């Protein structure tokens, strides 16, 4: 009640939960696995982890070029692009 | 909590399967009416009475 | 698995 | 973009001349429910303005830079397969054959 | 780079080892790490 | 976490699988089928992995370890916060630019005399954390260059006093001084607390070293001493045994009786440990389970 | 070990799951 | 009516386990919401468009996001009542159902914590203080598949449903397009309509005189056919050698599903509670947002129904037999 | 003011438990202005026993740590709970039960019971399967973080600063994850 | 149980460990183009000792309104739901 | 209809409770001032007199610190989020004193 | 909070009960001294 | 290439459902056009007007 945070007194965050059950709710809980549903709640948490997973430099998201060397032909048409990757921000290519 | 037994259902199980105990139904318009996918008239062809 | 109890939100 | 060794590709950091050609070509660019002659009546595509549209990943400076770092060498050093990986020969059949 | 000398059917991996196992294993950390929301797995050549 | 930065260059640039083309010793050993731990496992590989191994053992490949001896270097001054870490990518992309612009026989060679000393003569980095004369030693030996050595009264119990000061940042790997405007600071921890003001500490403890002060005098020294100067005696308390000064300067009224309130909290401590567990063990109120036990120890 | 039978991913052979080797298909079960 | 509560048979020597395992305070189950939203309503008053709200400063702990549609006020009950005059419709209430259709009009989000800054998060997008789903306008053209949606959109959206859209763009699975989401959803189209100011002879007509099927098809209604077998006359013909000129216009179809605004860096669906709401920074301290909306002016009066989406995680056990537990929680927002 | 200084308070985080950066003592101050000599050497003499109690109870107290506000605290040093083991009296064992009804007498109701004389019980451990890390509760925080009396303050290099007084400072990242 | 059984594989061991250890390490290299995975008949047991139950429990037994109470708008119900020692609710059903 | 009010972290030590009611626009200086030309009003001023009359206009008064322990203390009311000033509507029967 | 709604602006009131002292003093005759105390809500 | 991205969304993709930003789509006949599925008419009834 008092002993604990609320986000693990809820388990919001905190452990998994095959971890704060008793161990003998644990070795009954996969025991049951056919006939008598239980894995239904006991509350698995995710925490989706900070602490340089993703940027801090104020990365531009997305952006959008225009042509250097753009030129009309009656049958094709061609340009051509300095994407310019500055030191940083690696592409997938596929986006 | 109205809504929420709503939208679980969907990310549960499947939505689109007439459940008539607890009435699990869905509400689907076809596409053919708030999309008028136009295709004009196949006829080509005079029938005649 | 065997057991593995879940707990999924809105929006996964 | 559906070339292969440019369908996925992790690209590290720099400026990098990305010259295209594309296809003005009004027969070819129009599918038709019918297979007439295009060209001949009159249909003409054309071209105002292509703007790259490129997405990017925030990857922190902590993990970047030791993947940037990494990448570099020859043995991390990645590599790609073709679908299919076509060679088409069309050999010809004239004339009731 | 330098024109490694190797057979083809290696140093394309072809018949060769395995994204587990030719990378190095600060990738392959960062590779099993970043599956959930970055994905490369696709970029590195698993042959049969 | 790690001692040696190149083993993260050995770990960040060399293929996990076995290969023949860098470790020959360890690929030529499980082709010849002599192997401890599963040896029968080469010649049920078919000809796609035992001609792209069999072929490249008896005669190796020749790489560049270019690539791989900088990051040998880029990652040993990373270890020592000379670069930021932010920053390691892009002087990867400039040592690498540098040193196959001017490569040579010489470099190649020059680099990893380099790969060498960030490994076995980084060993003052492993030395200075002990001694910690970062902050401890050459920076309060200044400090011992400032103080005048002519005491009047108390000649002897003056550099003694000192000399168990220096003791003090050299027990202690945390505690450093430094310079910071005109006076010297001490600060018993990094990210820590209870910073005495070492100036304004030795010249209040000045004219003082001889007072032979009775026993019945405790409410004068708030316009003699200074809480620093208290703070200060007490972190000088455990690292000052009962021969340094001895029973009757007015320091043997505070320095000795300093280390009784040490002595009082140390056993106090143990105490307070157990009255905390057995709230628990009978059932007692949490909230009445620190009031009235703080009140019997203070 | 039987590794010169099994379509190889790479170096390692692929050996499939343990429930691959009987069956247990009957009506309710 | 009654109560039909099937039992398990399980046997006395392993129900009295289970009855004295979940005893404990650590066994000890917990559930909360699927949806676990923060439902309130705010009305737009009329055919207008900026609708501002500043909800005062408190704490953001764990915040996982906004998530906004749009529905009228003739189609939805106030509920806390329980008995609600005023109230004469009957029929799919998008308040309680899952039905939302008035998802494409909408224009504009502006996020801005404390009316100070911004919130992209550090100018993530391409017009970084606000986001914008309906460019109307040409201007210089950020449309995504030949409606009106913006990149500027399609990113902190399609993404957030499905985590897809930093690697690539495909067909996003066929596990997660449920129902209730995006995807299945979204259907842009495209029309033309005959141009005006680019010649002269566009004189529109109007209901009473525009007709074709005429004389086979009764005037202005469905009553029986009159008239005279004659030429048409509205449709100003977009094919063949007639080729009269012609504007485009065009419109999205998202109904069924609320937009999403994830709260997080990269805008994915990493875990529960993000890397934003766990931080330093929204933990400790208050702040306001004048998060400020801009939509398509309709007629009838209309709610807008922001849900922010905050935990709801509830604490249930029994302690002795007959003695049931309940701690609540819903952070933040942590009150009625 | 460098020598007596209103202590550094701290302030409780309920949802992560760790804590919430602490800020000056801005509300017990007395307001002494209105005071000539023979009072504000009095009440500064106030202030010097408050610093004095709270460095005599930061050692009979807190647990002696290097970083003062942890982000996740180990599992030793964080009050687990444990209660006695369950003791669970079964009703009754089902080895000699199941043969009663196969006999052909069919039961109902419920020593404990007359056909069968002998009644086992088993226990089983109530404690969870692991202790618990990462977070301090709310009477742990009663017990531990004392306001830290900062004397000579701010007063050194940067980094040596106590960092963790900022209520914005991440401990394990040098920074303030901010609005992204 | 009953070795006319055991010997049949009925039921008792299971496809994993009445097969010989080469055979189980065969097909398990070979299930992409051979698969011997439709001839070996894996048994299931379904344990008793205390899965169900004996004395005399009622499965599903219909609760009861006592005292409900009108509006003209409302209704409201009001039951008194009870289970004894045993029979441990699920609430979903 | 309702304002939340936060107030930021600060020493809680020697504190003794609550008390509040409403006040009309035009009884109140506005403080800062000995002469206030927006107290054009002037009939019996309830913070000055401390004679109140809007004492009756309140509903659900939630106290919270941090935003997440709620305090009644540990749920020891009938709602554990609130103090109740006048449930007005339906339901239950928690109306007492008429 | 949570108020039935007037028409008039109607500025709401909350009355922190909190604690409040004085020390006057008077060491001299021709001087009266007084450390002021309210906690919490102070001022040094 | 042109054709090989084409079946290469076949492998990776659910085929027949749509997309309208790369314009992925499946050029399909239904197959009662190319296979004519004769089964003659809806009759056994004089219908009148």
């Amino acid at each position: 009640p008092s002993m604990m945070p609320q986000w693990s007194y809820m388990h919001i965050a905190g452990q998994d939960a095959s971890e704060y059950l008793s161990p003998g709710l644990v070795q009954f809980a996969r025991a049951t696995d056919t006939y008598f549903s239980l894995g239904n709640k006991f509350r698995n948490p995710t925490v989706a982890p900070t602490h340089d997973v993703t940027t801090d430099r104020s990365q531009r998201l997305t952006l959008r070029f225009v042509p250097v060397d753009r030129e009309d032909t009656a049958y094709s048409y061609k340009v051509r692009f300095t994407l310019a990757v500055g030191d940083n921000r690696v592409l997938d290519m596929a986006s | 909590t109205e809504l929420s037994y709503q939208l679980m259902l969907d990310a549960l199980g499947d939505r689109s399967r007439y459940f008539s105990m607890w009435n699990q139904a869905v509400d689907s318009y076809d596409p053919d009416v708030r999309i008028i996918e136009n295709h004009g008239v196949e006829d080509e062809l005079p029938n005649y009475c | 698995g065997w057991g593995l109890h879940s707990a999924g939100m809105y929006g996964g | 973009q559906k070339f292969f060794a440019i369908k996925n590709l992790l690209l590290l950091p720099g400026s990098y001349t990305y010259e295209w050609n594309f296809r003005k070509d009004v027969n070819m660019i129009l599918q038709s429910s019918l297979g007439n002659d295009l060209r001949v009546d009159g249909a003409s595509v054309r071209f105002d303005s292509i703007n790259l549209y490129a997405n990017f990943f925030p990857m922190a400076h902590n993990t970047a830079s030791t993947l940037e770092a990494m990448l570099r060498n020859d043995t991390n050093d990645q590599s790609f397969n073709d679908y299919l990986c076509a060679a088409n020969m069309l050999y010809p059949i004239p004339s009731n054959a | 780079a330098t024109p490694s000398m190797m057979p083809q059917w290696s140093y394309m991996h072809i018949a060769g080892q395995d994204a587990s196992e030719y990378l190095s294993p600060g990738l392959v950390q960062f590779a099993r790490a970043t599956d959930t929301y970055f994905s490369l797995g696709n970029k590195f050549r698993n042959p049969t | 976490q790690q001692v040696d930065p190149a083993m993260l260059a050995a770990l960040q640039s060399q293929p996990s699988g076995v290969t023949p083309s860098d470790d020959w010793a360890a690929a030529m050993d499980r082709i010849l089928a002599l192997t401890t731990r599963n040896p029968e496992a080469f010649r049920q590989q078919p000809q796609a992995n035992r001609f792209s191994a069999i072929l490249e053992a008896v005669v190796p490949s020749r790489t560049n370890p270019t690539h791989e001896k900088v990051l040998a270097i880029v990652n040993a001054l990373t270890e020592s916060k000379a670069i930021r870490k932010d920053e390691a990518g892009l002087i990867y992309n400039a040592l690498l630019e540098r040193v196959a612009r001017y490569n040579s026989t010489n470099v190649q060679a020059n680099l990893d005399r380099l790969t060498t000393d960030v490994r076995e003569a980084v060993a003052q980095r492993e030395r200075f954390m002990h001694d910690t004369n970062l902050g401890s030693q050459v920076a309060l030996n200044a400090f011992l260059s400032t103080l005048p050595a002519n005491v009047p009264r108390g000649q002897e119990d003056y550099v003694s006093f000192i000399s168990a000061l220096r003791l003090l940042v050299a027990e202690v790997p945390q505690s450093e001084v430094y310079q910071s405007g005109p006076d010297y600071f001490f600060q018993t921890s990094r990210q820590g607390l209870q910073t005495v003001n070492l100036t304004q500490a030795f010249k209040n403890l000045q004219g003082m070293w001889g007072v032979r002060a009775p026993v019945g005098d405790r409410a004068t020294i708030s316009s003699l001493l200074t809480p620093n100067t208290r703070l200060l005696l007490l972190l000088i308390a455990p690292f000052t045994n009962s021969s340094t000064i001895s029973r009757d300067s007015y320091l043997g009224h505070l320095i000795t009786l300093y280390r009784e309130a040490i002595g009082q909290t140390q056993v106090d401590e143990q105490t307070f440990q157990e009255i905390t567990s057995v709230s628990r063990a009978l059932g007692q109120q949490d909230t009445g389970s620190l009031e009235a036990t703080l009140n019997f120890l203070l | 070990n039987f590794a010169s039978l099994a379509p190889r991913h790479g170096s390692r052979p692929f050996m499939g799951t343990w429930n691959e080797i009987g069956t247990s298909q009957l009506n309710g079960g | 009516i009654n109560l039909y509560a099937n039992f398990f048979p399980m046997a006395h020597n392993t129900a009295s386990t289970l009855e004295a395992m979940l005893r404990n305070d650590t066994n000890d189950q917990s559930f909360n919401d699927y949806l676990c939203a923060a439902n309130m309503l705010y009305p737009i008053p009329s055919n207008a468009t900026s609708v501002p709200i500043s909800i005062p400063s408190r704490n953001w702990a764990a915040f996982r996001g906004w998530s906004f549609t749009r529905l009228k006020t003739k189609e939805t009950p106030s509920l806390g009542s329980g008995f609600d005059p005023y109230f004469t419709y009957s029929g799919s209430v998008p308040y309680l159902d899952g039905t939302f259709y008035l998802n494409h009009t909408f224009k504009k989000v502006s996020i801005m914590f404390d009316s100070s800054v911004s919130w992209p998060g550090n100018d993530r997008l391409l017009t970084p203080n606000e986001f914008e789903i309906k460019r109307t306008v040409d201007g210089e053209g950020y449309n995504v598949a030949q409606c009106n949606m913006t990149k500027d959109w399609f990113l902190i959206q399609m993404l957030s449903h499905y985590n897809i859209g930093y690697q690539g763009f495909y067909v996003p699975e066929s596990y997660k397009d449920r129902m209730y989401s995006f995807f299945r959803n979204f259907q842009p189209m495209s029309r033309q309509v005959v141009n005006t100011t680019t010649y002269k002879e566009y004189q529109n007509v109007t209901l009473p005189f525009q007709h074709n099927n005429s004389g086979f098809v009764g005037y202005m209604g469905p009553t029986m056919r009159e008239g005279q077998a004659y030429p048409a006359n509205y449709p100003y013909p977009l094919i063949g050698q007639t080729a009269v000129p012609s504007l485009t216009q065009k419109k999205f179809l998202c109904d069924r599903t609320m937009w999403r605004i994830p709260f997080s860096s990269n805008f994915m669906s990493m875990g529960a509670l993000t890397d934003l709401g766990q931080n330093m920074l929204y933990a400790n301290s208050a702040h306001a947002l004048d998060m400020t909306f801009e939509v398509d002016p309709m007629d009838e009066p209309t709610l807008l129904y922001v849900l922010f989406e905050v935990f709801d995680v509830v604490r249930i056990h029994q302690p002795h037999r007959g003695v049931i537990e309940a701690v609540y929680l819903r952070t933040p927002f942590s009150a009625g | 003011s460098k020598e007596i200084p209103t202590p550094y308070m701290w302030s409780y985080q309920p949802q992560m438990g760790l804590a919430a950066g602490a800020s000056q003592d801005y509300s017990s101050r007395m307001n002494w202005l209105s005071a000539g000599p023979h009072m504000i050497g009095r009440v500064n003499g106030i202030r010097a026993t408050r610093n004095q109690i709270l460095l005599e109870q930061a050692a009979l107290t807190s647990t002696p740590r290097s970083q003062l506000n942890p982000p996740n605290w180990p599992a030793v040093q964080v009050y687990q709970e444990n209660p006695a083991p369950t003791t669970v009296l079964l009703p009754r064992d089902a080895e000699a039960e199941v043969q009663m009804t196969n006999s052909g007498a069919q039961l109902a109701g419920g020593g404990r019971s007359s056909f069968t004389p002998r009644q086992a019980y088993l226990t089983l451990q109530s404690s969870s399967s692991q202790p618990r890390s990462g977070g301090i509760g709310t009477l742990q925080f009663v017990e531990e973080f004392v306001p830290s009396v900062y004397f000579n303050p701010f007063s050194g290099a940067p980094g040596l600063y106590p960092d963790d007084f900022i209520p914005n400072y991440d401990a394990v990242s040098e920074s303030v994850d901010g609005y992204d």
